[PDB]
C-alpha cells in the first residue's frame, strides 16, 4: 500500500 | 497543481471510526468490495478530479456533480494492499461529523498507486496555501 494523511484535514478555523 | 482527472469505477462508501489510518482502510476496504462483489450490479462510472481545492466526483454518463469534497474534510488516502486496484479516501460528511470512506476500483494497481499519488500532491499543495493564509486553488 501507498497512504497518506492530509496535513489540512480539519484546518478550518 | 494542474487539477488531474481519472475514470474509474464506484465501489462504495462504508463508516469509519476514526479519520486515518491504514488499518480503517484496509477494513473499510473489504467490506465495501465484497458488498459490490455480492450486488450482482455493474458499478457506476465515475470521473474523479484531484486538485489542491479537493476532490469533485462526476457521473461519468451525465457530467452531473455528485460531490464536490473541500480538500479540509479529506483525511486520508490509499492505495490498498490486499485489493490492489482499489483506490479509497476517507472523508468527513459536510452535513454531520461521521467519517466516510469511499472507494474506487482502478483498471490496474498502477492506476490505483498514480491517484493516492495524486491526491497526496493535493493534500501538500493545499496545506502550503494554508500556511500562507491563500485560498487553495
Amino acid at each position: 500500500s501507498i497512504n497518506f494523511d492530509n496535513p489540512v484535514y480539519q484546518k478550518t478555523t | 497543481m494542474e487539477g488531474m482527472v481519472f475514470s474509474l469505477k464506484y465501489l462504495g462508501m462504508t463508516l469509519v471510526e476514526r479519520p486515518k489510518g491504514e488499518e480503517l482502510s484496509a477494513a473499510a476496504v473489504k467490506r465495501i468490495v465484497a458488498t459490490a462483489k455480492a450486488s450482482g450490479k455493474k458499478l457506476q462510472k465515475v470521473t474523479l478530479k484531484v486538485s489542491p481545492r479537493g476532490i469533485i466526483l462526476t457521473d461519468s454518463l451525465t457530467s452531473q456533480l455528485i460531490e464536490n469534497v473541500s480538500i479540509y474534510r479529506i483525511s486520508y488516502c490509499t492505495a490498498d494492499k490486499m485489493h490492489d486496484k482499489v483506490f479509497a479516501y476517507i472523508a468527513q460528511s459536510q452535513q454531520n461529523e461521521s467519517l466516510e470512506c469511499h472507494a474506487f476500483l482502478c483498471t490496474k494497481r498502477k492506476v490505483a498507486q498514480a491517484v493516492t499519488l495524486t491526491v497526496a500532491q493535493a493534500f501538500k499543495v493545499a496545506f502550503e496555501f494554508w500556511q500562507v493564509s491563500l485560498v487553495p486553488r
